[PDB]
């Protein structure tokens, strides 16, 4: 089974090292972190 | 602003002081380049 901390932000595992094969896998499947998107933008008025 | 107040009466008779003179307040804002919006 899973476990994790986000004191450490760290997955654990209970399970086989087939646990250990593919969900070191998983470890690093979902690792990813998104670029960044410009979720806000400061736009600079010319006129108004 | 530029100016010198004279005394005023509008009223023995009452002085009120005025300013008479040359008096600009602007607000301007820049598009971007070049030409400058004013209130004036």
């Amino acid at each position: 089974k899973f476990v994790a901390d986000e004191r450490t932000n760290s997955i654990l595992i209970s399970g086989d090292p087939k646990v250990r094969e593919r969900l070191k896998r998983l470890i690093k499947q979902l690792d990813v972190e998104m670029a960044a998107k410009g979720n806000n933008r400061v736009v600079y008025l010319k006129y108004a | 602003i530029v100016a010198e107040e004279v005394p005023v009466i509008t009223g023995f008779q009452t002085v009120d002081r005025k300013e008479v003179g040359i008096k600009l307040k602007v607000v301007p804002q820049i598009n971007e380049g070049n030409s400058v919006q004013l209130n004036i």
